[PDB]
């Protein structure tokens, strides 16, 4: 009955453009570093804009270990990749 | 363009893959091409459509 | 089989599908790259019977 | 039945498990891919070739 | 065919099914062991035709 | 050095501090586990210079 209720990430819209190959909030670039999660009930990754800032999140139904490990790994590999600073 | 970088961190022979990839998707082009002129056969209208 | 490997999870990545493209007179080709995905497994089930 | 507990045991402290072995225990790229399947592409057969 | 036989019953154990479980960490084996059953049957049936 | 190695990551598991018990008599041993932490070390800067 282990199961992860928040899986947030918060960025601004210029690095999210960055890191969706320049596409903007709403839609997940399939050349990008959001496409590839594992989809266990439609779309696994979800990305809103508002107010110059950028929430990526997990969906739902789909927030196994597996997702939220390959999220955060792609999140620092393309922010070592891109000079992008990955606070903590 | 596969770069050195991904290539030399990577297990994997990327580059064959994807040269076997390219090779693919050239021949189902070409058999959707041929393929295509099912609407050039629609547009004859002499009655060879069903 | 993995009898003997060093390890619980086992990785295998996705090969996707690649584009095909017009190349026109004095224009350089469009390169290609895609996103892939991988399939993973674990070892997760350990059963026993003893007398 | 074993559930008497009038006798000693002789297990004390704690046990090293595979969930202690965390930092331990890898992650293996075997090197086999997963690769899509291919379709079946015959066109250029049943047409005129030049 | 027990016409070169002795007895009266004839014994013969069952053997039922072990079971499976899942190794706990920090926990020792089930040891498993059942108590059978028996299928016994007797010489019972003494018929006889006289005239 | 990891010239000959692949993979970004690179990871090197810490070791505790074991403890020391008496052994007394007629008492078993005290068995001991730790979790122990990684340290992880990632290959992330590609410097270049060029003429």
């Amino acid at each position: 009955a282990i199961t992860c209720t928040a899986c947030t990430f918060t960025m601004t819209d210029a690095e999210f453009a960055i890191l969706n190959e320049g596409v903007a909030a709403p839609t997940i670039d399939p050349r990008g570093s959001f496409a590839g999660l594992q989809s266990l009930s439609g779309a696994p990754i979800t990305a809103s804009a508002s107010a110059g800032t950028t929430t990526v999140v997990v969906a739902a139904s789909n927030r196994n270990d597996a997702n939220i490990r390959t999220l955060a790994q792609r999140l620092r590999r393309a922010a070592q990749a891109n000079r992008i600073t990955f606070t903590a | 363009l596969i770069e050195d970088l991904g290539a030399m961190q990577s297990s994997y022979d990327i580059r064959q893959e994807y040269t076997t990839e390219a090779g693919y998707a050239l021949s189902r082009m070409m058999d959707a091409d041929i393929l295509g002129l099912r609407a050039a056969v629609k547009g004859l209208n002499n009655g060879s459509e069903i | 089989d993995v009898t003997g490997k060093k390890g619980d999870r086992f990785h295998i990545p996705n090969i996707g599908r690649a584009s095909v493209f017009d190349k026109l007179p004095e224009t350089p080709v469009q390169l290609q790259a895609r996103q892939e995905s991988d399939f993973y497994v674990d070892i997760d089930k350990y059963k026993e019977s003893s007398f | 039945a074993l559930n008497n507990t009038t006798y000693q045991g002789s297990m004390r402290g704690y046990a090293v498990t595979k969930s202690r072995l965390d930092s331990f225990i890898p992650e293996v790229w075997t090197g086999e891919v997963l690769r899509a399947l291919n379709q079946n592409f015959v066109a250029s057969q049943y047409v005129k070739t030049l």
